[PDB]
């Protein structure tokens, strides 16, 4: 339904950003502007009906927040890229 | 190892027979030196591209050579082989959480095999270097507190290898598998039951037969095959063709005065495998004989009666050569037939 | 983390492990007993055969606590936040959009307070876990909360026991194995309250205020003394007439102000929750109204129909009882306020000083702002009583 | 109506006469829907795992299961089986 | 054993075959003496300076020597190779408990492989000093959920 | 919980590769003895 | 509390270190008999 | 101000700018607690 406040798959992340775009500031999400990036964010996209867009063992809150083991490269947090050795 | 059905198993542990004239020399359970870790559908383990996996242990902890007698060593000397039968295979799968933490350790395939087989349908699609196993579940009449729904051979098939419907026939990827451009091969009993059922039935279908449990259907696709219409797998040409009339089971009669020649050249035929060549043969007012000529290793002759109606001869033969000059089939006899 | 519970059980006695094994047959009654305990008489709640067993319920409950706040989860009723509605039904699947609207609108800011044990878990609800609402909280508990984890047969849940009133700060729809659910996040607001201790509830008041006095000059002292002991009835009914309005007068003026100054003077320093025994004309109720016959169902499903979420004022000077238990000069009064004061609230306590100053009697500002969260009643005898959960606005 | 006698999320008549899967909710079957690459669906009613498999009908129909199973056997009739 | 993903592996327990023409002598499963604890992205266990780790032992206990045939001991003496294939590796990976501790056991790759390998395109960068090795979710343009 | 302290199942290859990966490494080498320590250094092309 | 005690699981080997590292250690010898102790001894380096 | 976002029982403004632990309770530092 119409508005922005959809977790379907619920991972913390609504659907709309999802779709649309999103970045991690202070451990919550929130719509992506496009003057985000001259200060070093990147813009996270991710299927809004898969808690695991990439299928590792971690969500794509946890892989786009940082919330997870600090040996993993920076390149697999993006919810695209899966962690994977 | 390898995979043919819908679903991956974890932990692969297969259990194996050794036999060489009667005997059953040894039957290993693979240890932790023999287990495939993945095995998706389709895939191998260990992947293509790598050697086979050795099995030479036959203790609990891969401390125990596998031993044979002087007879049987005199046996292996002598010429003869070992065989290898797999009689069971341990696995598990994998369930997936709501945040999507697969877990498969307790989560045995042995505790649904029971009961899948019990209840389902084995269907088995028998395609050029690659096959396909699936099960289907099928309804039982005698309890009416039964409600999985019913589900006819054609159906069945549609939904177990994902067939494609054009015109009313199946396709798997771009092959016809409607059940008059393949070789469906049954046991006994589904034999059994399947002509049970067409006698009762009005179409006069094999697809249109309700799916019953325990039935054992196994569809080979041809090697080369025409239907005159838009499929042409043939490597050479039929001497003559005739197209030009709605007719045949679909749009297709080639038959003249004349009569029709193809000659395989055997450089895209297997070196010793045997063969049947089939077809549908039709008149519409009684008429002679066909005489249906075929050369491969020694020239066979036989003699063929059609009907007012198709029915398939499915005349047969055998190449044990590779070499040998290329392969006559002929098919002598006129009279306007189809 | 069965490894935990088999170390922390065997430190439980032989009173605790009865305690426990009572308590996972019979769950759902000791629960429900633990809820409405403390509003019965100085004699029932002594005099009761299961007092001992949430005595000592409470007591393995705080045995142990966790040293940081983490995470816990549950499936809490709607009827509790305030909504006396159903979202979606068993055998449906989907919530209507105007269902999330009023359920968002109802909440948007109330607290809510629970007062018994009740069974949470760290993890999200997966598969094998039964789902009785479809609302789902999930709960931030705080630093030093009780926690005592146990085993049935196959699985780990835990007990805990809520003293704290909770708010929800956003509200989303999600997907749980092809049915929609509501999820709440919550925190745990502190304070502190007494529901059985008139020793330490004592101890507290005589703490903060036995200093009160001393910043005050003697004469002002001597006046809200005097007015206390003998104009109690004549000043709260002057301020309930609408004096200011209709008879204009300094003379009284002067003690209001006097009075409101005074109160005003000391904030409390921690939140606390007072509890008012109000009387049926307060609500402009009579005994002889069909309204006011809390007996049946359908009076107090139209009292918290038309009064649950409303405004309160008291135009009267706010008298207080600190004690949760039920009093003789109170006894007839079937409707008992439950006022949460957050900090820097007015209030002062009248206990401290010597004589018998009422019982447990706390005055606060005239014509204070009052808000009703929810309105919940408790077997008492034969006749049903009335809990409204007032909240102090500025 | 909104009866669900297997208690797997599909209700009963939508099990016998045809259903879907979209948006993760289990929607009844329109003949329009066949050109947008959907599938019609039948199971089951009185059985929460039709196929026999570990898998229920709606984790099946839904596609929640392990990614690497084969796209066939996500209906209720065909059974995840290596 | 090196690494060339993304994430590290906790406790690399690799299986390997040993081939000399087109035989396979035997496939050995790692055991405790041959386990590697940690492994980087990037990494190398042993470390870059150490020496490489020995494979002697076959079964489970390590007490039972690799053996050859005569006939593969002449072979080796007439200077014919022996291949080392790794056919499969297991490893672990870590989460955070209900305390916050990072905890590895009971956490497997092997049951994510086949879903990442299943959904999944393979991209490698092959450069002069390492390569990487990447997997990119891809959309199945024939499912429209 | 209790003030006991446990030592089972706590790992520290868990968090070695951890360590090493967010931290600096700085040797002191005196007299009959020698001293290794991890300090953590900041990222700085990660605003978060 | 009720008498009873258990052994498993509990290691001396987990609190050895923790106590060397803030005691200090006095030994008395007499004729035929030998005794150890450890007592705790305030770090004045720590206000805390 | 009174903001725990990692849930540490240490406030965010007391991490960035400087504390110390008197009692087992955070506090403010202040340079004549050197
Ligand atoms: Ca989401
Ligand atoms: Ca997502
Ligand atoms: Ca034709
Ligand atoms: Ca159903
Ligand atoms: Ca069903
Ligand atoms: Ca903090």
């Amino acid at each position: 339904w119409e508005d922005e406040d959809l977790d379907t798959d619920n991972d913390n992340i609504p659907d709309s950003y999802e779709r649309n775009g999103y970045t991690i500031k202070d451990l919550i999400a929130v719509k992506w502007e496009d003057s985000f990036a001259e200060q070093g964010y990147k813009k996270y996209v991710s299927n809004y009906l898969e808690s695991n867009t990439a299928g590792d063992p971690y969500t794509d809150y946890e892989k786009a927040s940082g919330s997870f083991d600090k040996a993993i490269k920076t390149e697999a947090r993006d919810p695209l890229v899966a962690a994977y050795p | 190892y390898y995979n043919t059905g819908t679903a991956p198993m974890y932990k692969v542990t297969p259990t194996t027979n050794l036999v060489l004239d009667g005997d059953t020399l040894s039957t290993i359970k693979a240890q932790e030196n023999q287990i495939g870790n993945n095995l998706s559908p389709g895939d191998t383990y260990p992947k293509k591209g790598l050697s086979p996996l050795a099995l030479n242990t036959m203790d609990q902890f891969s401390s125990r050579l596998i031993p044979i007698n002087y007879d049987q060593l005199k046996k292996l000397d002598a010429g003869k082989q070992i065989k290898l039968e797999t009689t069971q295979v341990s696995g598990n799968f994998g369930t997936k959480n709501s945040s999507g933490q697969i877990v498969t350790e307790g989560n045995s395939w042995s505790d649904y095999i029971s009961q899948i087989d019990s209840i389902s349908a084995s269907i088995i699609l028998d395609t050029e270097n690659e096959s396909y196993e699936r099960r289907v579940t099928a309804k039982n009449l005698q309890d009416p507190e039964d409600k999985t729904p019913e589900l006819t051979i054609g159906e069945a098939i549609e939904k177990a290898f994902g067939a494609t419907k054009k015109d009313g026939l199946l396709y798997f990827n771009d092959i016809p598998i409607d059940e008059s451009c393949v070789e469906l091969i049954f046991d006994d009993n589904t034999a059994n039951k399947i002509k049970d059922s067409l006698k009762t039935l009005s179409d006069k279908k094999i697809y249109n037969v309700k799916l019953e449990r325990g039935m054992n259907i196994l569809i080979k696709t041809p090697t080369y095959f025409t239907n005159f219409d838009d499929y042409n797998n043939y490597p050479s040409t039929w001497s003559n063709v005739n197209t030009t009339n709605q007719d045949g089971l679909q749009g297709s009669a080639n038959k003249l005065n004349g009569e029709t020649k193809i000659k395989i050249p055997m450089s895209e035929l297997k070196p010793y495998k045997r063969y049947v060549f089939s077809g549908y043969s039709k008149d519409p007012l009684t008429s002679n004989s066909i005489i249906v000529k075929i050369k491969a290793k020694e020239e066979k002759t036989d003699y063929l009666v059609p009907e007012q109606g198709y029915t398939k001869f499915s005349y047969e033969f055998e190449t044990t050569e590779k070499d040998s000059s290329n392969i006559e089939i002929t098919l002598i006899g006129s009279g306007t037939t189809y | 983390e069965r490894k935990e519970a088999e170390r922390i059980e065997q430190k439980l006695e032989r009173s605790e492990k009865e305690a426990l094994e009572s308590y996972k047959k019979d769950s759902v009654e000791i629960s429900k007993y633990s809820q409405t305990r403390n509003y019965f008489y100085d004699y029932q709640i002594e005099a009761n055969s299961r007092e001992k067993e949430y005595k000592e319920l409470r007591n393995a409950i705080s045995k142990n606590k966790i040293d940081k706040p983490m995470y816990v989860y549950y499936f809490e009723s709607p009827e509790k936040f305030a909504f006396n509605k159903v979202i979606r039904t068993e055998n449906q699947n989907e919530i209507s959009l105007e269902k999330f609207n009023e359920f968002k609108e109802t909440i948007q800011n109330k607290l809510f307070k629970q007062d018994g044990f009740k069974d949470i878990s760290l993890y999200e609800p997966g598969k094998g876990d039964e789902k009785p609402t479809p609302l789902l909280m999930h709960l931030k508990l705080p630093r030093n909360t009780g926690m005592l984890p146990y085993t049935n047969t196959n699985n780990v849940s835990t007990l805990i026991e809520q003293g704290y009133s909770i708010k929800i700060d956003k509200i989303v729809r999600i997907v749980i194995d092809g049915k929609h659910y509501i999820k709440a996040e919550a925190s745990v607001v502190s304070s502190l309250d007494f529901k059985d201790d008139v020793s330490k509830g004592d101890s507290w008041g005589k703490a903060n205020y036995n200093d009160w006095s001393n910043k005050l000059t003697p004469n002002e002292l001597a006046d809200v003394n005097d007015y206390m002991r003998g104009g109690y009835t004549a000043i709260n009914n002057y301020l309930i007439s609408n004096g200011p309005v209709n008879n204009p007068n300094p003379e009284l003026d002067s003690k209001i102000t006097n009075i409101e100054n005074a109160l005003k003077r000391e904030p409390i320093p921690t939140n606390l929750t007072v509890y008012r025994r109000s009387g049926p004309q307060e609500f402009g109720l009579t005994l002889t109204s069909p309204e006011y016959d809390f007996n049946k169902l359908e009076n107090i499903d139209a009292f918290k129909s038309k009064w649950e979420g409303q405004a309160l004022s008291y135009p009267n000077f706010i008298s207080t009882s600190i004690g949760s238990v039920n009093m003789s000069a109170f006894a007839k009064r079937k409707i008992v306020l439950r006022i949460t004061i957050p900090k820097g609230s007015p209030g002062a306590y009248l206990s401290a000083i010597p004589g018998y100053a009422g019982e447990y009697e706390v005055l606060l500002n005239h014509g204070s702002k009052f808000k009703i969260n929810k309105i919940d009643s408790y077997k008492d005898g034969t006749i049903t009583k009335l809990i409204v959960d007032a909240t102090l606005i500025p």
